[PDB]
DNA sequence: CACACACTCTCCAATTCTCTAA
DNA sequence: TTAGAGAATTGGAGAGTGTGTTTTTTTTTTTTT
């Protein structure tokens, strides 16, 4: 039911007030509750988010990139209008099927890691298996490692990886397996 | 970066109290009838010590802080100490 | 929107002065409750015929003029009292989110604009002359017709007084008519108000007393007693002296200010330049102190000339206070103090008789108790202002009310320490509660100052059940020990200082009269160690705490203030509990104080303690240290 | 009490003060905004009586305690009261002028009833 | 072009709330 | 009765994005030449 994804809302009156938007979206989760339907909205900005009526009153739906790629759904309504900068395809689907049924009415944590973590010294704190999976940035620095180990090649999403003052002596073949390694230091 | 604070460990018995020991060592009050200018002259040299330790707070601030600071661990060990020997 | 709009065009129209209503009123009306009744938890239709502004364009019109039509005035006030349900009852609560929340001040906003309305005499004139023609039949000719009648004209008038000032037209200046001022003028002229006191002195109509109440609550909500009970022929002259005499103070004390900030910057403008070295200042590296802001600053100079204060985070901002007091219109306010003074002779201890029934019986709802101590409060207060009788409070001075307001107010501290997503609503509700307990504590000193020997003999009887019964005592330490200004008003932490003050005056001055030496099972006691459970620091720190505000302090409140700390210090000898860096920086405030000469027993208590203090110094140097925080038996350890 | 153009010093900003002058100058009528009404409009609430400065000024904050809103109002003209406003330019009188001095102007500002007096 | 201002968003960690032992 | 260990909320550092800028001559026309 609830979805994740980036949200802009964007008050109708701007465009022709002669007022421009911000032009992206921010993080955010959208529920669809329900004696009578409503949309939560809540960004980091509040959790206590805020609500939308949608028991009569959608105006209409954009779906011509909902294949997730520079995509919205820009839902307008009296007078709001609601982009979708980045979601995942089916999960926004189904949650756009749930609107357009709220909508005829009749039927019925955003929690993250950053990109980027460092290691000064493995002394003052080792790798270890707690990295978060999804890691995008690395560096490790004046650690005593001779050869780059699992911890750092099982990382599923690095674009940087920099071992710059350690003390390899060979890497391996396996580092290659990353499949987004734009940035690599020794 | 290390972002300081006004904290039980940092500052409070390495700059604070020790020091705060030593500042009154050559005060200059002169009792009974002169309240209100030896109170000027304490709160001075009381104010002057906030503000070497953490520079960051005005002084009431300071004191709201260290009230609260006064319930932990290092401070009243740190102040029995201080009544007992040094 | 536009089928509502159909129906209240449907209504009829006005033409100058006089309303011509269409036949078919009484089906549109019924379509309009039928909106209402299938109305959107947004409140839409409320919304929108507040907007439509019906109610003040043909309801009023409609009862006003066409009130022998009794089916269409039936209806007209049941849809009227539809309109006017209070915001709160509209949507539950407070809303915690934006849309809600702006349709709540929707709602609020046409409430307010319906007040505005209400203040005509003729509506109330009508409502008071349907309620008499309906009261002067038997209790026993009444049916459910004419009961439903009655609830509905006396919650429409409820309605109608309980809405809130506008916060933007609240701004009016005192000795001004405000909204509810003119709303309580048309009570007055209409009448009602002497249907109100019969309804109140009924003992047939006992079944409404709750209600009356309530009314009488929402008229009386601006006032305070003994400001009221001071009102007379002659107040024009008094007040008119008053204001001038006021304005010179304030402009004179402003012209101080502006003297002293003068003298505290140069002559010479900021861009003269200059830079001074302080030797005997260390920075807060090693070197010397480099001053920058001219050298008429380094006679006062501190550290903290150029720092910004601190954001205080959410949680910890200091409760403040909801409203400013201004002094009412003039006839509003002699209307009231001889609305009160016949209420309190006539009505008062039928109606707190009848109002303890039905909290008795569990036929009231769930906060009723609020009202009845407010009313305790209220009347007693006014009672002693001016000419004191017992007999008109009597059925309030036994010692049953004392264990009601006890329990309710001990009720309300575990409510507020437990339920603490509403622990400010739950501090009201014990602040009036503890001024209840306050008028009960005076009441019985000015039966003591009294000549009667019977309320000496009764006021003995309850000061004895008083004392002896232990809650009453504890009950004081339980609330200075659990105080929190982060939740509790300063206007609280004052009754509360006030209260006990009184109540200590009382006990010392019985003790000292007489042994009466069991207590509580019996134990021994004594008012010296009584009073050393007051020893502890929380209570000493929310004393400086009111304290801080002396220049804002009533007299007597820093009387109060004053008299405790010096039990303390000079009779008990807890000065080192009272040597404090902060109380000190308070003390530092009030000997530079330019009035301090104002404050003379304020000042002489803070030179006697510095004067302990500073020879405890000069025989000890490590009380330097131990100003630094609070204690608990280093006050002995320092001796 | 009357003061020479010569005596409107820094000391008389916000006294209330009596002069003579000979116009100059005299510039168009306008209406100039005294309090604007405006829109929040990400909470459609109305904030009503927002008072201006020597700059155009919308509201510091939203009317809804619980909006977040501080930058995004718009105006409403037709419920917005203004006030006529008028500027001239007057200069020290021929009396009042000091000998071998260049006169001195001065900036008046006319409002409501006194435009095109 | 390009070097300063002006503004928003995000993450990080420091403070306060809650539950437990000394 | 105090206070300290673990979890959640709020303050603000700083990373990222968008905006704005560096007297002179020839010709007419009315009045005065
Ligand atoms: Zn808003």
């Amino acid at each position: 039911m609830k979805l994740h994804c980036e949200v802009e809302v964007i008050s109708r009156h701007l465009p022709a007030l002669g007022l421009r938007n911000r032009g992206k979206g921010v993080r955010a989760v959208l529920s669809l509750c329900q004696v009578r339907a409503f949309l939560l909205i809540s960004t980091l900005k509040d959790k206590r988010g805020t609500r939308y009526e949608l028991r009569e009153n959608i105006e209409q739906f954009f779906t011509k990139f909902v294949d997730e790629g520079k995509a919205t759904v820009r839902l307008k309504e009296p007078p709001v209008d609601i982009c979708l900068s980045k979601a995942i395809s089916s999960s926004l689907k189904g949650f756009l099927s749930a609107m357009r049924l709220a909508h005829r009415g009749c039927n019925v944590e955003f929690e993250n890691f950053k990109t980027k973590m460092v290691i000064t010294s493995k002394k003052d704190y080792p790798l270890s298996k707690n990295f978060p999976y999804s890691l995008e940035h690395l560096q490790t620095s004046y650690c005593g490692l001779v050869r780059v180990d699992m911890r750092m090649l099982c990382l599923k999403s690095l674009r940087k990886l920099d071992l710059s003052h350690n003390h390899i002596k060979k890497l391996p073949a396996t580092i290659g397996d990353l499949i987004h390694l734009q940035e690599l230091n020794l | 970066r290390n972002i300081p604070k006004l904290d039980a460990q940092r500052l409070i018995s390495e700059r604070g109290l020790p020091a705060l020991r030593h500042v009154f060592d050559k005060a200059k009050f002169k009792g009974k009838g002169h309240e209100a200018e030896d109170l000027k002259m304490l709160i001075r040299h009381m104010e002057h010590w906030a503000h070497r330790l953490f520079p960051k707070l005005q002084f009431e601030d300071f004191i709201d802080r260290v009230e609260y600071l006064g319930s932990k661990k290092e401070v009243q060990t740190c102040l029995k100490r201080i009544r007992l020997d040094l | 929107n536009c089928e509502l709009l159909a129906t209240c065009s449907a209504l009829g129209y006005l033409e100058g002065d006089t309303y011509h209503k269409e036949p078919d009123c009484l089906e549109s009306v019924k379509d309009l409750i039928r909106y209402l009744r299938h109305e959107d938890e947004t409140r839409d239709v409320r919304q929108q015929l507040g907007a439509a502004q019906i109610l003040q364009s043909d309801l009023l019109p409609i009862l006003t003029q066409h009130h022998q039509d009794k089916p269409l005035f039936d209806a007209v006030i049941r849809l009227m009292v539809n309109l006017t349900q209070p915001a709160l009852l509209c949507f539950g609560n407070l809303p915690k989110e934006p849309s809600f929340r702006h349709h709540f001040l929707q709602v609020l906003t046409y409430l307010q604009a319906y007040k505005e309305a209400f203040a005509s005499e003729k509506a109330f004139g009508v409502l008071s002359e349907t309620l008499y023609e309906l009261l002067q039949l038997g209790w026993e000719e009444r049916q459910e017709e004419d009961n439903l009648l009655i609830e509905r004209i006396l919650l429409l008038v409820r309605n109608i007084l309980h809405v809130p000032a506008d916060l933007d037209q609240e701004k009016k200046i005192d000795d001004d008519a405000s909204a509810h001022d003119q709303l309580l003028w048309a009570i007055h002229l209409s009448g009602l108000d002497d249907l109100l006191l019969f309804l109140a002195s009924s003992s047939a109509e006992e079944q409404w007393s709750l209600h009356v109440l309530e009314i009488v609550s929402l008229m009386f909500r601006d006032q305070n007693p003994e400001q009221l009970a001071g009102v007379g022929q002659g107040r024009l002259a008094q007040e008119r002296s008053a204001d001038f005499a006021e304005l010179e103070v304030l402009r004179q004390r402003e012209m101080a200010e502006k003297k002293t900030r003068a003298l505290q910057r140069g002559n010479r403008h900021s861009r003269f330049g200059g830079s001074y070295i302080v030797q005997g200042l260390k920075s807060i590296g090693e070197r010397d102190l480099i001053f920058h802001k001219g050298l008429h600053n380094l006679r006062n100079y501190s550290s903290d000339l150029g720092k910004q204060p601190k954001k205080v985070p959410k949680r910890r901002q200091a409760a403040r206070e909801l409203s400013i007091q201004r002094r009412s219109a003039l006839n509003v306010r002699l209307f009231l103090r001889d609305f009160c003074s016949e209420f309190l002779e006539n009505c008062y201890n039928r109606l707190m008789g009848s109002v303890k029934d039905h909290l008795l019986r569990e036929k009231a709802q769930q906060h009723d108790e609020t009202y009845y101590m407010w009313a305790l409060a209220f009347f007693m207060a006014f009672n002693r202002a001016a000419s004191f009788r017992p007999g008109l409070v009597s059925e309030t001075l036994s010692v049953r009310t004392f264990h009601f307001i006890e329990q309710n107010l001990t009720n309300y501290y575990e409510m507020m320490l437990t339920d603490r997503k509403e622990a400010a609503s739950w501090a009201r509700r014990m602040h009036l509660a503890l001024k209840a307990y306050q008028e009960l504590l005076a009441t019985v000193n000015e039966m003591d100052i009294s000549p009667d020997e019977a309320v000496r003999e009764s006021s003995r009887i309850i000061k004895n059940n008083i004392f002896y019964v232990m809650e009453y005592r504890e009950l004081f330490l339980a609330l200075f020990r659990k105080f929190d200004e982060r939740c509790q008003p300063r206007s609280f932490l004052r009754d509360l200082v006030e209260t006990t003050h009184l109540f200590l005056k009382m006990l010392e001055r019985f003790c000292r009269s007489r042994g009466n030496l069991v207590v509580q099972s019996e134990k021994e006691f004594n008012f010296l160690d009584y009073l050393k459970r007051f020893a502890c620091s929380t209570v000493v720190r929310a004393y400086v705490l009111l304290l801080r505000s002396y220049q804002q302090n009533s007299a007597h409140t820093n009387h109060c203030i004053v008299k405790m700390l010096h039990r303390l210090a000079h009779d008990l000898k807890m000065e080192a509990l009272l040597f404090q860096l902060s109380v000190f920086c308070l003390f530092n405030r009030l000997l530079s104080d330019p009035a301090a000469g104002a404050y003379k027993e304020l000042v002489t208590f803070a030179k006697y303690i510095l004067g302990k203090f500073f020879a405890l110094a000069a025989v000890n140097q490590k009380a330097f240290v131990e100003l630094l925080f609070w204690k608990n038996t280093a006050v002995v350890r320092e001796m | 009490t009357r003061h020479k153009i010569r005596e409107l010093t820094s000391s008389r900003i916000g006294l209330l003060t009596r002069i003579s002058g000979q116009v100059v100058r005299t510039h168009p009528v306008h209406p100039e905004l005294v309090s604007g009404t405006f829109l929040c409009l990400d909470c459609q609430t109305v904030i009503r009586d927002v008072e201006q400065q020597f700059k155009y000024t919308q509201p510091n904050i939203c009317r809804n305690p619980v909006c977040a809103n501080r930058r995004r109002f718009l105006l409403d003209t037709n419920k917005s009261r203004f006030v006529d406003f008028q500027k001239v330019r007057i200069q020290e009188t021929q009396a009042e002028l000091p000998r071998g001095s260049i006169p001195r102007s001065l900036e008046v500002i006319l409002r409501a009833e006194a435009v095109e007096s």
